[PDB]
């Protein structure tokens, strides 16, 4: 990458990522992928799909928030923000013990303020998040 | 000194009407105007500055000076009002 | 209006804090209150100076005045309100655009055109309360009676908008000499998203953001307030990973020495002191009470610096210890530093014979942990500081050191010193809004250092071309550093190894004598060192390795410069330099608060903090430099924190009475840790001023003495010309029936002292003192304005006399010095804030050769706290005794009465100003003739150039 | 005036000729210059500036002659040295340290002494304790205030409240049994004052705070109705004392259980004074105390509790 012109790096990255993602090297692959996404930000959807498969749920969540904060009309996999954000709650609310970096509850209530079609679902999503966490008294409060 | 004067009007509408209604029109004493836009501190001696100028001698004359035997604003920082600007 | 009587519902910065969140939260609250008060004082000042009045036939307000800090705005609009991020409540960004006419002043214009990213401006909407035929404003009246400020909203500033609407980056100022047309400019602003939400969610129709008519910009020493507050909020939200060794002493628990190297396990017993010691005799002197001995195989005829010192008492073994009947033992090994070049290179090295207390600070600064060194005025604190920097830089070159300082002025002095040491010029980086005005002849800014690397890369590649020519190598091995790197590994290294083989495989049993002069390959590269090889294989093989490291250093330098060929944007080149190339980074504590979020984003990493002037930095602004990097694990990676300062000099300038005095925000972290009795070294040999002058303040410190040369140099042996005594307290009686005067609350003046100081300064000038060597000081900000006004009338108008070196308050002259000081102790009715011994110690310690304290003796001589100084002043006359026949410089010794005539005693301001008039007038031709001669030769000697 | 008396009796520039010491002048100056003027700030600042403490009050201090006026006027001058802030207040005691333990103890007794001190004299005493508890670095003072906030003050807790602390930190129980036997076998004549002081001062505060109840404004048997304002300053100085005790971990560790067990926040928050406009600063102090009174810390270990840990322990508490 240092040696070749930046415009030739696509011929390298598709090998570099392809090599790395063939192995159980999540810690290395993370650092390489976040470099790659500086030159090819379209690949972030595939990076998420990698992270989920490697159970890097806490990183898969962060990258999903970047895709949602990038308020695209449609993503490079054909998903709009109202689809990408729905993935973020499905990934968050079902994984409370692992999702340690994001403020989960602040996400889901902020959905309810915005996604008025499905408020009744999201309250169960927020409450079920605490039930999976065994915080039964927070579940009641929700 | 130069045959010039300046007038500032409180408003530009006055200035604009003044301009157009007077634009190089005659005035008797002016023949025809051209118009265009645009304390000593008590008992402190003051040292005479030498003329045309604007270290010491290594032998000095010592003068035979012998002691003698409301106040108001003198400087701008003394003025409570100018201290606001 | 706080007098000290009442309780207030404020936090207090006492010695100890319950937890780190307690500590941060008290700092947040009190700093928020203080910074809000400072904003009030600035805005009230500016709005008076803008002199708003209502237009006499309309509703609208127009500004009759002008101020450097504000311009009226021609238009403003909110151009973006981005939706909240996921899990966020406020808008993601709120962008204003403001239009201002910059006006036709080139000095003012440069300041508005240099509003950078994260500068803070206030958008202000205001009206006059008063409609009158002309209007005036008085600071005696309440501001709210004169001007109504119907709204203020702060914003961050993004850059100037260009010809058509693109943001100018910071690097445009170096190339945009194709200036934007006209006097209008546009700036893009970031509003606070929380206040925008609050303004909208409360409901609005008379909407605030249409109403603004001024934009007000603060000065760079106070822009940081939002970045300080932003920092503390983030550390409260996140885990504030203070180092585990450090959080205890910040909170003030545990033993105070728990951060000192005497207690830390990570202290190292063996230290390479490098050029700290000038000679082996200096090693013996630097550690009284220790047995110092050379290691085996060295002799005192031959032991020369550098030295490693091994302190056996820092080792954990019993076998060598403070054993009965023997002293503590230091083992000294002189080091043969294997030189890296065959040229006649002279290494820049320390030339300061550090005193024992300075070496104790240097030793402690090389050990990990917290090091405090109290530096009394004139004791060489800068040279201790630089020697810690240099020793760290040589002992652990992988580590990076961040230098923090209160002022850019001291940060300048430090870099002048470091450049006299062996620090490599590319490893130094300096950062600040001062970077447009750096006084050093080498530019250490981001822009300066990037251009240095780009310049040096070219001249190194010329050596690669020259080396390729010496090797008869063909094809362009010098297009790029990358080409040079492959050329080094394949060709230069191969040929070098093929030379070392021909030496070693043959050896002296069958090498011919002097054959190394023939088989060495790079002889054509060093074609301008004659007699490079002597004809002795034992020496020539040694100089061959010296030649090799010269070549090897070139390609080592290049390989670090390769990033400047890959990174071609000017910004990225500075980000690489800031994070990888620089090893010593220098930054004011103000600027460290602004740049934190950038530095954390860039992955900036540093291992050592050195602070100077640490007693003047706020508690808050001292702490923030600890956290300019992310923790790499569950714990921080900072290894050293060196604080250099002096708590007996002035505190940080907190200016609200309550927040200063009640909540104790005037306590710097240095002063707090000293009150906690953290171990601190005190530098105890002053060198900058007369022993007689030094005695006026060295009573405050424990054992602060004088360097040997303070008794010896002629400037300290000889008297001040034309003064019978090298210092006096001159008792000034009332002038025109007034003592002090006070044209505003807490704004004191004394015209009798101001007129005496002018005549006294003029007296020195008639004696031939240089104006550059005299500065006029006073303890109160009021008299400082009056002394300027007196001198701007009576001195500045006369080219024979001219303006002093500086007219200042004492507090602003903190850390500066001059030979002669005239000090006006304004008060005549009751003792001022000068009763604070920290005011006194600073005020008295500014002179080197003479201090003449104008004041009222009866106000000050009776005070307990001033008595140790006043007992020295009291041993000399209260009336100024002058020797008008002694022109400057005199040969008279300081302690002997002059025989050339009899002194005269100046009774008061009237006798002084009447004498100096006749003394000026009577000598005026002989003084004029000297100036006429001097001004001719000054212009004539340069007229041929 | 002060300056004429000072020049005749103690001012250092008259040290060749000022009079031999007269103790009764101290009673005179205190009654006439300080107390009768309601502690006029100009007078006191002139006295403190004139080295009254360092030349006259302290060098001549002998505890068997120290009247109330003598102990009080030393307190007044130190409070003056403290409100100047820039000064080493405790310097003359740190020199002549011998009689400071007796002096400080007598100042404590004056604080609990109900009759015979004006309200403005009590504000001065309580201000001195805020000052004395603040200067934790001066060891002559710290060795005194440390005796008022040590584990023996838990003798006033309920047995159930004390037992809860020993469950929180087992090793305290061993320490307490040593304290319990020690505090009845020896030195009880000293230690019973030390350990009960803040409990009695809390009660003395409750009585002052109750004197501002509006029902107290019916006419006394003498006829006067006392001016609230000096009593209000005493209450405000007291919450500052409690905040300062709670803001420092070594005092907080033992005092926090005392502040809770004494219900002093209840007595404060239910008072009339909180509701009045005059008590508007008292109200702000109690909210600042109420913050520290239940801060996110484990006092027995000093460990900072996290926002999650504090919240989770709340849910667990209400559930139980």
């Amino acid at each position: 990458l240092r040696s070749l012109p930046v415009t030739q790096h696509m011929r390298i990255w598709t090998l570099y990522i392809g090599f790395l993602t063939s192995h159980d090297l999540p810690e290395t692959t993370i650092r390489v992928y976040r470099r790659y996404l500086k030159m090819n930000p379209k690949a972030r959807e595939d990076y998420v799909e990698y992270l989920i498969e490697r159970d890097q749920i806490d990183e898969a969540a962060k990258e999903l928030t970047t895709l949602v904060n990038q308020d695209q009309n449609v993503s490079e996999k054909g998903r709009t923000a109202h689809q990408l954000w729905t993935q973020l709650c499905d990934l968050i609310s079902k994984n409370p013990v692992k999702i340690f970096s994001l403020n989960v509850d602040a996400i889901i209530r902020q959905g309810i303020y915005r996604y008025t079609d499905q408020v009744g679902f999201l309250w169960c999503s927020l409450a079920d998040y605490y039930i999976r966490s065994a915080e039964f008294e927070r579940a009641r409060d929700v | 000194e130069k045959g010039c004067a300046f007038i500032e009007f409180t408003t530009r509408e006055a200035a604009e009407r003044a301009a157009e209604r007077s634009f190089n029109k005659t005035f008797i004493k002016g023949k025809r105007l051209t118009i265009r836009w645009g304390t000593p501190v008590p008992s402190v001696p003051i040292l005479p500055v030498p003329d045309g100028l604007a270290a010491a001698p290594r032998s000095l004359v010592v003068p035979n000076v012998r002691p003698v035997k409301s106040s108001s604003i003198y400087y701008p920082s003394q003025d409570p009002t100018r201290l606001g600007a | 209006n706080y007098t000290g009587d009442g309780v207030l519902a404020l936090d207090k910065l006492n010695l100890q804090f319950l937890t780190l969140h307690d500590y941060l939260l008290r700092n947040f609250n009190l700093f928020q209150l203080e910074s809000t008060y400072e904003i009030r004082q600035d805005l009230e000042d500016v709005l008076f100076r803008m002199k708003p009045f209502q237009h006499e036939s309309r509703n609208e307000t127009v500004f009759s005045g002008w101020a450097r800090m504000a311009l009226q705005i021609d238009h403003f609009q909110i151009s973006e309100v981005a939706k909240p991020l996921v899990g966020e409540k406020s808008p993601a960004v709120v962008r204003g655009v403001v239009t201002v006419n910059i006006g036709r002043r080139q000095d003012i214009r440069q300041e508005w055109e240099n509003l950078r990213k994260h500068d803070v401006c206030f958008l202000v909407a205001c009206r006059s309360r008063k409609s009158a035929s002309g209007l005036k404003f008085d600071v005696r009246r309440p501001f709210s009676e004169q001007i109504e400020v119907l709204s203020v909203r702060g914003c961050d500033v993004e850059g100037m908008l260009d010809q058509d609407g693109h943001l100018l980056e910071e690097f445009t100022a170096w190339e945009k000499k194709a200036k934007i047309p006209g006097d209008l400019r546009k700036f893009r602003l970031l509003l606070d998203p929380n206040q925008y939400r609050i303004d909208m969610e409360q409901g609005t129709k008379d909407d605030i953001y249409d109403t603004f008519n001024l934009i007000v910009r603060r000065d760079s020493k106070t822009n940081n307030f939002k970045a300080v507050l932003q920092t503390i909020r983030d550390l409260l939200n996140t885990e504030c990973v203070v180092p585990d060794w450090l959080t205890d002493v910040i909170l003030g628990y545990g033993e105070p020495d728990s951060a000192h190297y005497s207690k830390l396990s990570s202290a190292v017993p063996e230290l390479d002191f490098n050029d700290t010691f000038l000679s082996f005799a200096h090693v013996k002197e630097s550690f009284p009470g220790y047995k110092i001995e050379l290691a085996d195989g060295f002799d005192e005829k031959e032991a020369v610096p550098p030295f490693k010192l091994e302190f056996k008492e820092l080792e954990r073994r019993q076998d060598v210890e403070i054993k009965p009947g023997e002293l503590r033992t230091i083992l000294v090994t002189p080091l043969t530093r294997k030189k890296v070049t065959p040229y006649s290179y002279d290494p820049r090295k320390n030339q300061v014979k550090f005193t024992p207390s300075q070496v104790e600070a240097i030793k402690s600064g090389m050990q990990p942990g917290l090091t405090m060194v109290v530096g009394p005025p004139g004791t060489g604190k800068t040279d201790v500081a630089v020697q810690i920097i240099s020793n760290i830089y040589h002992n652990w070159p992988n580590q990076r050191t961040l230098i923090v300082t209160h002022s850019n002025q001291a940060l300048n002095q430090l870099f002048e010193k470091i450049i006299a040491l062996d620090v490599d010029e590319r490893h130094l980086l300096r950062m600040g809004h001062g970077e447009e005005a750096l006084e050093t002849e080498k530019d250490f800014s981001r822009y300066g250092r990037v251009n240095y690397v780009l310049k040096e890369r070219l001249q190194l590649l010329n050596c690669v071309e020259k080396l390729a020519k010496a090797l008869k190598i063909v094809g362009d091995v010098a297009y790029t550093c990358e080409n040079a790197g492959y050329f080094f590994r394949f060709s230069v290294c191969r040929v070098w190894e093929e030379f070392l083989a021909k030496v070693t495989s043959k050896g002296c049993n069958k090498l011919a004598e002097g054959i190394i002069s023939e088989i060495f390959p790079f002889t054509g590269f060093f074609k301008d060192i004659p007699d490079l090889f002597s004809g002795n294989n034992s020496a020539d093989l040694k100089v061959a390795h010296s030649c090799w490291r010269h070549i090897e250093q070139i390609f080592e330098k290049l390989d670090e410069f390769r990033a400047f060929e890959l990174l071609r944007n000017g910004r990225d080149r500075t980000e690489y330099l800031l994070v990888k190339e620089a090893k010593i980074i220098a930054m004011t504590c103000t600027h460290a608060a602004l740049r934190r979020n950038e530095l954390v984003k860039l992955g900036f990493r540093y291992d050592n903090i050195v602070m100077e002037e640490a007693a003047q930095i706020l508690e808050v602004e001292t702490f923030i430099p600890l956290l300019l990097q992310n923790p790499q694990d569950g714990h921080n990676r900072l290894k050293r924190w060196i604080m250099i300062g002096d708590h007996h000099q002035l505190p940080p300038v907190v200016q609200n009475q309550a927040f200063q005095k009640y909540s104790n925000m005037e306590q710097s972290l240095f002063a707090r840790l000293v009150r906690l009795s953290v171990p601190n070294v005190q530098l105890d040999r002053q060198g900058r001023a007369r022993a007689q002058i030094a005695e006026l303040y060295q009573w405050r410190y424990n054992g602060l003495g004088n360097l040997p040369h303070v008794d010896g140099l002629p400037q300290f042996q000889n008297a001040n010309a034309g003064f019978a005594f090298p210092f006096q307290f001159i008792d000034i009686p009332d002038f025109n029936g007034h003592g002090e005067t006070q044209p505003s609350p807490h704004f004191y003046q004394n015209l009798g002292e101001a007129e005496y100081a002018c005549a006294l300064y003029t007296y020195m000038r008639i004696l031939g003192y240089p104006a550059e060597k005299i500065s006029i000081l006073t303890t109160y900000n009021g008299q400082a304005q009056l002394i300027r006004d007196v001198f701007q009338r009576r001195c500045d108008t006369n080219p024979l006399i001219g303006m002093p070196a500086k007219v200042s308050t004492v507090d602003k002259y903190q850390g500066q010095q001059n030979d002669f000081i005239i000090l006006s102790l304004v008060k005549t009715r009751n003792i001022g804030h000068i009763r604070d011994v920290r005011r006194l110690v600073v005020a008295l310690s500014r002179a080197r050769l003479g201090l003449y304290v104008l004041g009222r003796s009866k106000v000050f001589m009776d005070c307990l706290e001033l008595t140790p100084a006043m007992r020295i002043f009291a041993k000399y006359p209260r009336k100024l005794v002058i020797l008008p026949f002694e022109a400057h410089p005199t040969i008279r010794k300081w302690n002997e009465r002059s025989k050339d005539g009899e002194p005269m005693e100046i009774q008061d301001t009237l006798h002084m100003t009447h004498f100096v008039h006749e003394f000026y007038m009577s000598n005026l031709p002989a003084m004029r003739d000297a100036y006429e001669q001097a001004m001719n030769e000054y212009m004539e000697s340069q007229r041929l150039l | 005036t002060i300056s004429a008396v000072a020049a005749k009796f103690w001012a250092p520039f008259t040290a060749e000729t000022h009079e031999n010491f007269d103790a009764k002048l101290i009673d005179t100056i205190y009654d006439n210059e300080m107390l009768k003027t309601s502690f006029n700030s100009r007078k006191i600042m002139m006295l403190e500036f004139s080295q009254y403490l360092e030349a006259y009050l302290w060098p001549n201090y002998v505890p068997e002659k120290a009247s109330k006026a003598w102990n009080m006027s030393i307190v007044v001058m130190i409070n003056e040295k403290f409100r100047e802030r820039n000064l080493d207040s405790w310097n003359c005691f740190t020199k002549k340290s011998e009689h400071f333990p007796h002096f400080f103890k007598s100042i404590l007794q004056l604080s609990l002494q109900e009759e015979g001190l004006a309200s403005s004299e009590h504000c001065a005493l309580l201000t001195f304790l805020v000052n004395a508890f603040g200067s934790v670095e001066t060891p002559i003072v710290h060795k005194e205030t440390r005796k008022l906030v040590s584990i023996e003050i838990w003798a006033g807790l309920l047995d159930s409240q004390r037992e809860d602390l020993f469950k929180k930190q087992k090793k305290l129980k061993k320490i307490w049994e040593n304290v319990r036997q020690k505090m009845t076998a020896a030195a009880a004549d000293n230690n019973e004052f030390e350990r009960t002081y803040l409990w009695n001062l809390i009660e003395k505060f409750k009585r002052v705070l109750n004197s501002l109840e509006p029902n107290e404004a019916q006419e006394s048997e003498e006829g006067e109705v006392r001016d609230p304002i000096d009593s209000i300053k005493y209450c405000e100085r007291f919450i500052e004392l409690l905040i300062d005790l709670e803001s420092i971990l070594q005092t907080r560790r033992f005092f926090n259980s005392v502040l809770h067990s004494s219900h002093i926040l209840t007595h404060c928050l239910l008072s009339s004074l909180i509701s009045t406009d005059a008590g508007s600063l008292f109200f702000q102090l109690v909210q600042l105390l109420k913050f520290y009174a239940r801060f996110e810390i484990d006092d027995l270990s000093g460990r900072q509790l996290t926002h999650k840990e504090v919240s989770e322990q709340h849910y667990q508490s209400v559930t139980r």
